[PDB]
C-alpha cells in the first residue's frame, strides 16, 4: 500500500532554507531536533553555516589556551546518535565548555550532520567550545574513506569542497591551563619546544612528512620502558613512534604535565599510560570517545572532566541509529543485476 | 584459487554437506583492507546455501573446507569474485577480496 | 419528430467532439504514447474534431430549420471544410498504411531514419495539399452549373443544396476517395501478407513445437504451476513476476500467441527502451504505471528473504524513495526511474538466443479495423455519387442525404477501437 510496516518513523522531506534555522545567532534545539529525525538542510544554508564557521576559527590562534574547567573529549568518525549522548553526558554547551581533540568524518555514515551540528554550535558559543584538527580531515583519507560519497550524495559536491576548504583552518595544539598539552596524535622530534608549534603554518593539506604530520599522525609505544625516541612504526607507516624518554624530556624541558591524545581506541575508552615519577600524574593519557567503533569492536567510550586539579572520567554507552546501504547505494542500484540475472536464468531455462 | 588460513580453528568433526545451508558472520574488506560490508554492522547471520550457485564460486569452494565454529580468512581471487564486470556501486571490476567468514551452525 | 433528430444531432456532436479531446489529451499528456504513428493519430483525432465541432452542427441546421440563414459566403466555407476534412483523413489513412509497411519490412531502417520533424513535417505536407485540393476549386467557383435553378439557389442565400457541374463531381470524387482509396488497400494488403510469413520464419515453429511440450494441461494455455513442472525455474524467487508480466490478458493463462511476444522482448538485437522497460515492470505490482512504497518493499521482501530485519529494509526503501521523487508525488514513475538506472548497463545482462523482432505486431489489427471502417462507411455515399452524376438520378435527393450523415457519423467510431485497445483503455 502506502507502507507495509508503519512502526518505523518517516523521515520528513521538506528542506530547510535559512529561515528558521537562523535568527545572527542559528537556532541549535530545532537543528537538533531535524537532524535527529534524519532531516536535511538546503545547500546555500549549509554553505553560509560552514563559511561562517571558517570565518570564526580562521582568526583563532595556532596553539589555543585555554581556561581550567573543561571537558576533554575524544574522536568521534561520524556517529551522530552518539554525539547527541555525549553531550547529555557530559552537560549541555550552556553551561560547560568542551574541548574535541579529534577526527570528525570518515568511517561513519551520519558525518556531514555531524559537523553541521558542531560547527552551528560553534557559531552560537564561540569562546566555550574548542574545536581541534585530526589526521581524516585531509584530502587524501576523505577521499580514500567514506566522506565524499556521503557529501556527494546528500548534498552537491560544492559542499564537500566547501567543507574541506574550512576544515583547513582548525587549530592544531590547545594548550590547557598552562599545565597540559591537548594533541591530536603525539610529540615530533622536530618540535622540541612550544613555541615551535606556534611558528608553523596549519592553512595546508598536512604533508607526508615533517613537525605537522608527525602531530597528527604519530603514535606511541606498547612497551613504555623499552630497552634503549625516533622509532618509526609499522601500523601508520607515516611518522615515528616516542618512548617514555621522549615525553619525560618534553615535560621536563617545557613545565608541563601530561599529554593527551585520541588515536588508539581503548575498550574501557580510556588509559593512562606509565606514572611519572616527577609528579604523580599518568605522563601520556588517550582517550576514545566513539562506542561500538566500525559497529564491531563493542568497546565503550569515555569523557575526561578536569576540574579542581581533579580529572574524574565518565563512561558511556551506545545508541541505536537508522540503517543505510553500504557505499549509499539506492535499492534499484542494489537489486537490479540480480534481477537481470535471475530473468536470464529462468528464460533460457524455460525454452529448452 | 581461494586459500583458507584458519585463525581460531574449531573443531572438525562436522563438515558442510551439499544440501544444508550455512550461516556466517562475513567480514569483507579489500585486498588492502579497505571494509566494504559486514554481518556484524547488522545484528542478523547471513544464511546460503550450496550446490544453488547464487554466491561467488570463491564463497562455494572456500567455505566447503571449513567445519562448525572454524573462523578463517578468505583470499578470493578475481577468478572467483565477481570477476572482469565487477559489482557497480562497491567494488571496482578487477578486485581480490579478504572474507573473514565463520561458520556456526548448519541446518 | 423535430426535437427528437435536434437531440440526436446534438448528442452525436458532443460526443464526438469528447471523444477525440479525450484521444488528443490521452495521447499528448502521458509522455508514453507518444509514437510517431501516436501523432499520425493525433493528427487524424484532429481532422475528425474539426469536422464534427465545424461541420455536423450545421449541417444539422440546415436539416432541421429547413431553411439555412447564415449566408452564401459561409455556405462556401462550410463546403469548403466538409471536403477538406474528408479529403485529408482520407490521405492521412494512407499515410498510416505506407508509415506501417515500412516499419514491418525493415524495423531498423524505419526506427532510425524517421523521427519526431519528419513526422511533422509530413503530416503537415499532407494537410496542406488536401487543404490546397479542397479550398481552390470552391472558392473560384469551378463547380456551379449552368441549369437555372441551381443559378437561383447560387443567387438565393437560404439555398444551399450542392449542385455539380457534371465534371467537378467526377475530378473530385477520383482525386480524393479512389485514387487513396486503392493505394491504402493494396499497401496494407502486403503489410499482412509480409506479417503473416514473417509470423512464420522457420523460428517461431520451433519455440511452438517447445511451447506445446511445455504444456501438461492440453488446454492450449500455460498456467503457473506448469511453469513449475522444470525442477530447476521452481526455486527461483522472481517466477511469479515473470508470469505477470507476459500474461498481459490478465485471463490467469500464457498462450502460443503472448508466450512469443513476451520471449521476443529478450534478444540479441532488441531495443534497449525495451528492456529498461521490462526491468521497470517487475516492480509494478499491479500495472497501475507508478511505483509505490508497498510495491517496492514486497518485490524486495522476497528476494532478501530474512537477511535483512524488516525495519532495516523499510527505513532503506524511505531513503531511495524519498531521494528519487523529482515531482513530489511520493511514487516513481519510468522517467525518475530512468534517471537512476541508466548507466549501469543492464540493458546488455538480459539476453536470449532467440533472434526475431515481433515489436510491430501489436499494432496491426486496430488500425486495420479503422481503414475498413472508413471504408464501409464512406463508399457508399461516393458510389451514389458516381450514380447521380448522370441526370439518370435513378432516385436522389432524400436518399442522398442520409448517405452524407452515414459518412459524418463515423468519426465517432475511432475512440471505441482506440480503447479496446490495453494501454489505450488502461491510458483513459
Ligand atoms: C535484494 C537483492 C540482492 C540480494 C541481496 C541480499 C540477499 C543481501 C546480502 C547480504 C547481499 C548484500 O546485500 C546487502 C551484499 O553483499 C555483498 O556486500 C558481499 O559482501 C558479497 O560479495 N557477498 C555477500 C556474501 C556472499 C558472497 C557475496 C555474494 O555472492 O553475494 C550474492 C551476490 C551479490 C550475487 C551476485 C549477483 C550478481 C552476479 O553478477 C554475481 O555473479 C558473479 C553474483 C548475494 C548473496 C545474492 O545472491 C543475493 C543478493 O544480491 C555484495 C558486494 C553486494 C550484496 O548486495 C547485492
Ligand atoms: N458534403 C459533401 C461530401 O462530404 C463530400 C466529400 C468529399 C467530396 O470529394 C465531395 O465532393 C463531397
Amino acid at each position: 500500500t502506502d507502507r507495509v510496516v508503519k512502526a518505523v518513523p518517516f523521515p520528513p522531506s521538506h528542506r530547510l532554507t535559512a529561515k528558521e534555522v537562523f535568527d545572527g545567532k542559528p537556532r541549535v534545539d530545532i537543528l537538533k531536533a531535524h537532524l535527529m529525525k534524519e532531516g536535511r538542510l538546503e545547500e546555500s544554508v549549509a554553505l553560509r553555516i560552514i563559511t561562517e564557521g571558517a570565518s570564526i576559527l580562521r582568526q583563532e590562534k595556532n596553539l589555543l589556551d585555554i581556561d581550567a574547567p573543561v571537558t576533554v573529549c575524544g574522536d568521534i568518525h561520524g556517529q551522530f546518535f552518539d554525539l547527541m549522548k555525549l553531550f547529555e553526558v557530559g552537560g549541555s554547551p550552556a553551561n560547560t565548555r568542551y574541548l574535541f581533540l579529534g577526527d570528525y568524518v570518515d568511517r561513519g555514515y551520519f558525518s556531514i550532520e555531524c559537523v553541521l551540528y558542531l560547527w552551528a554550535l560553534k557559531i552560537l558559543y564561540p569562546k566555550t567550545l574548542f574545536l581541534l584538527r585530526g589526521n581524516h580531515e585531509c584530502r587524501h583519507l576523505t577521499e580514500y574513506f567514506t566522506f565524499k560519497q556521503e557529501c556527494k550524495i546528500k548534498y552537491s559536491e560544492r559542499v564537500y569542497d566547501a567543507c574541506m576548504d574550512a576544515f583547513d583552518c582548525l587549530p592544531l595544539a590547545a594548550l590547557m591551563n598552562q599545565q597540559f598539552l591537548c594533541v591530536h596524535g603525539g610529540l615530533s622530534p622536530e618540535i622540541n619546544t612550544l613555541d615551535d608549534i606556534r611558528k608553523l603554518d596549519r592553512f595546508k593539506e598536512p604533508p607526508a612528512y615533517g613537525p605537522m604530520c608527525d602531530i597528527l599522525w604519530s603514535d606511541p609505544l606498547e612497551d613504555f620502558g623499552n630497552e634503549k625516541h625516533f622509532t618509526h612504526n609499522t601500523v601508520r607507516g607515516c611518522s615515528y613512534f616516542y618512548s617514555y624518554p621522549a615525553v619525560c624530556d618534553f615535560l621536563q624541558h617545557n613545565n608541563l604535565l601530561s599529554i593527551l591524545r585520541a588515536h588508539e581506541a581503548q575498550d574501557a575508552g580510556y588509559r593512562m599510560y606509565r606514572k611519572s615519577q616527577t609528579t604523580g600524574f599518568p605522563s601520556l593519557i588517550t582517550i576514545f570517545s566513539a562506542p561500538n567503533y566500525l559497529d564491531v569492536y563493542n568497546n565503550k567510550a569515555a569523557v575526561l572532566k578536569y576540574e579542581n586539579n581533579v580529572m574524574n572520567i565518565r563512561q558511556f554507552n551506545c545508541s541505536p541509529h537508522p540503517y543505510w546501504l553500504p557505499n549509499f547505494m539506492d535499492v534499484f542500484t542494489w537489486s537490479l543485476p540480480f534481477v537481470g540475472e535471475k530473468v536470464t536464468e529462468m528464460l533460457v531455462n524455460v525454452l529448452n | 584459487g581461494v586459500q583458507v588460513e584458519t585463525i581460531s580453528p574449531g573443531d572438525g568433526r562436522t563438515f558442510p554437506k551439499r544440501g544444508q545451508t550455512c550461516v556466517v558472520h562475513y567480514t569483507g574488506m579489500l585486498e588492502d583492507g579497505k571494509k566494504f560490508d559486514s554481518s556484524r554492522d547488522r545484528n542478523k547471520p547471513f544464511k546460503f546455501m550450496l550446490g544453488k550457485q547464487e554466491v561467488i564460486r570463491g564463497w562455494e569452494e572456500g567455505v566447503a573446507q571449513m567445519s562448525v565454529g572454524q573462523r578463517a580468512k578468505l583470499t578470493i581471487s578475481p577468478d572467483y569474485a565477481y570477476g572482469a564486470t565487477g559489482h557497480p556501486g562497491i567494488i571496482p571490476p578487477h578486485a581480490t577480496l579478504v572474507f573473514d567468514v565463520e561458520l556456526l551452525k548448519l541446518e | 419528430w423535430v426535437v427528437g433528430m435536434g437531440i440526436v444531432m446534438s448528442l452525436i456532436v458532443l460526443a464526438i467532439v469528447f471523444g477525440n479531446v479525450l484521444v488528443i489529451t490521452a495521447i499528448a499528456k502521458f509522455e508514453r504514447l507518444q509514437t510517431v504513428t501516436n501523432y499520425f493519430i493525433t493528427s487524424l483525432a484532429c481532422a475528425d474534431l474539426v469536422m464534427g465541432l465545424a461541420v455536423v452542427p450545421f449541417g444539422a441546421a440546415h436539416i432541421l430549420m429547413k431553411m439555412w440563414t447564415f449566408g452564401n459566403f459561409w455556405c462556401e466555407f462550410w463546403t469548403s471544410i466538409d471536403v477538406l476534412c474528408v479529403t485529408a483523413s482520407i490521405e492521412t489513412l494512407c499515410v498510416i498504411a505506407v508509415d506501417r509497411y515500412f516499419a514491418i519490412t525493415s524495423p531498423f531502417k524505419y526506427q532510425s531514419l524517421l523521427t519526431k520533424n519528419k513526422a511533422r513535417v509530413i503530416i503537415l505536407m499532407v494537410w496542406i495539399v488536401s487543404g490546397l485540393t479542397s479550398f481552390l476549386p470552391i472558392q473560384m467557383h469551378w463547380y456551379r452549373a449552368t441549369h437555372q435553378e441551381a443559378i437561383n439557389c447560387y443567387a438565393e442565400e437560404t439555398c444551399c443544396d450542392f449542385f455539380t457541374n457534371q465534371a467537378y463531381a467526377i475530378a473530385s470524387s477520383i482525386v480524393s476517395f479512389y485514387v487513396p482509396l486503392v493505394i491504402m488497400v493494396f499497401v496494407y494488403s502486403r503489410v499482412f501478407q509480409e506479417a503473416k510469413r514473417q509470423l512464420d520464419a522457420d523460428e517461431i515453429k520451433r519455440l511452438g513445437k517447445r511451447f506445446k511440450k511445455l504444456d501438461l494441461d492440453n488446454s492450449g494455455s500455460l498456467s503457473v504451476e506448469e511453469f513449475m513442472s522444470l525442477p530447476e525455474l521452481q526455486q527461483n524467487p522472481l517466477v511469479q513476476r515473470v508470469i505477470d508480466i507476459f500474461d498481459t490478458d490478465g485471463n490467469g493463462e500464457v498462450d502460443f500467441k503472448e508466450f512469443i511476444e513476451g520471449v521476443s522482448q529478450f534478444s540479441v538485437k532488441g531495443d534497449k527502451e525495451q528492456k529498461l522497460r521490462f526491468a521497470f515492470r517487475i516492480y509494478d505490482m499491479d500495472k497501475d504505471g507508478y511505483i509505490s512504497n508497498g510495491e517496492l518493499f514486497q518485490v524486495l521482501k522476497m528476494m532478501v528473504g530474512n537477511n535483512l530485519k524488516d525495519t532495516q529494509l523499510q527505513q532503506i526503501v524511505d531513503k531511495t524513495i524519498i531521494n528519487a521523487d523529482k515531482d513530489g508525488d511520493g511514487r516513481i514513475s519510468f522517467e525518475e526511474f530512468c534517471a537512476v538506472v541508466g548507466g549501469l548497463d543492464i540493458h546488455k545482462k538480459m539476453v536470449v538466443d532467440v533472434k526475431f523482432c515481433l515489436k510491430e505486431h501489436k499494432a496491426l489489427k486496430t488500425l486495420g479495423i479503422i481503414m475498413g471502417t472508413f471504408t464501409l462507411c464512406w463508399l457508399p455515399f461516393f458510389i451514389v455519387n458516381i450514380v447521380h452524376v448522370i441526370q439518370d438520378n435513378l432516385i436522389r435527393k432524400e436518399v442522398y442525404i442520409l448517405l452524407n450523415w452515414i459518412g459524418y457519423v463515423n468519426s465517432g467510431f475511432n475512440p471505441l477501437i482506440y480503447c479496446r485497445s490495453p494501454d489505450f483503455r488502461i491510458a483513459f
